[PDB]
């Protein structure tokens, strides 16, 4: 049951960030909150009922979300 | 109290329904009901503490917190009940709900703002406040992220579930319960809130009105359950750590079981409900 590996890329411009902390998430420096779903799958707090496979594609969804936004933190 | 499917209010009851929640909103009491939505949702966790999602206490809960917000209504306006979305009938965007005497209608394409009825953000009466996603405009994309909206032979094969819920009692059981709330299999109550979309797909979802309604109708097909199936009841039933068994007290409350909530017919009728 380890987490998942770290990752850091610009999706549409903005810098989406992951590490094991148990995940953490940033979305241009600003803590956004994941959660881990037993079968594995992930969700935002901006995607809190739309499970995605992986922490990255939770992040990716915030930003498609967002349209551009800060996100606030949390 | 009875609580009635939204396409068969009158005139008037739409217009009381819209005044008392704008002034919930104006008074700020509307917005805490928002907060405490996103705090347990953000709480609530499979290997954890559980109590508003993700559990088996996702459905008294939420018909207690529509219980909080129906009685704050009526502290406005004594007539007005919460009516209840059957998405599974009215499922498109011309469905009168979505109407501008209504709830208005879906978000335009450029960033999702709603531009028509009585939430829209150019009225000056419905501020976002609560809020993770900054901006501060009530947003949906009806259908965008989702193509459809369930079928009622998708809620038929739920409500045919007999077992309530099933261990581990969280968001990978098999049961009722997550079959309803959608974690597995066809997915009812959670598709519903991400083809909305908007803020009614996030922590914050009590940021839109439909809110309500959609939970509303959640807690009706709990109803109907109950009454396809009268030899099953709320389990677990005692001892179980990190859950609400069913004697066991609530949060935010404390002071309710989920026994206590079981029959709503204690608060409120349907207009209609099926007999066994
Ligand atoms: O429950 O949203
Ligand atoms: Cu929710
Ligand atoms: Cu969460
Ligand atoms: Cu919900
Ligand atoms: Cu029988």
């Amino acid at each position: 049951p380890a987490a998942p590996e770290s990752f850091d890329e610009v999706y549409k411009g903005r810098r989406i960030q992951g590490r094991p902390a148990g995940y953490e998430v940033f979305v241009d420096g600003v803590q956004l909150h994941v959660m881990r779903n037993a079968d594995g799958s992930w969700i935002s707090v901006v995607s809190h009922y739309d499970p995605v496979p992986t922490p990255r594609a939770a992040a990716r969804a915030a930003v498609d979300e967002l349209q551009g936004a800060p996100l606030l933190p949390f | 109290t009875v609580r009635k499917n939204q396409a068969t209010l009158t005139a008037d009851e739409k217009r009381r329904f819209v005044a008392a929640v704008l002034e919930l909103k104006r008074s700020g009491r509307y917005d805490e009901f928002v907060r405490t939505h996103n705090e347990f949702i953000m709480s609530d966790t499979d290997s954890g503490e559980r109590t508003g999602h993700r559990s088996p206490s996702f459905l008294p809960w939420h018909r207690r917190f529509l219980l909080d917000f129906e009685q704050a209504l009526q502290s406005v306006d004594s007539s007005v009940t919460l009516p209840y979305w059957d998405w599974s009938a009215d499922r498109t965007v011309r469905a009168s709900l979505w109407a501008p005497d209504f709830l208005g209608g879906t978000g335009r394409s450029t960033d999702g703002r709603v531009m028509d009825g009585p939430f829209a953000a150019s009225t000056g009466n419905w501020p976002i406040n609560v809020r993770v996603d900054s901006r501060t405009y009530l947003r949906r994309s009806l259908g965008g992220s989702v193509a459809e909206l369930p079928t009622r032979a998708e809620v038929e094969s739920v409500l045919a579930i007999s077992a309530y819920d099933l261990p581990p009692y969280n968001s990978a059981s098999e049961g009722f319960r997550n079959h309803l709330e959608g974690w597995r299999g066809v997915n009812l109550h959670n598709r519903v809130h991400v083809w909305v979309g908007g803020q009614m797909a996030t922590g914050v979802s009590p940021n839109d009105p439909v809110f309500w309604l959609h939970h509303a109708y959640v807690d009706k097909l709990w109803a109907e359950w109950q009454r396809r199936h009268p030899d099953s009841a709320y389990v677990p039933t005692g001892g179980t750590p990190d859950v609400v068994d069913l004697n066991e007290t609530m949060k935010p409350w404390n002071t309710v079981r989920p026994a206590d909530l079981l029959d709503h017919t204690a608060y409120y009728t349907f207009d209609a409900l099926e007999h066994h």
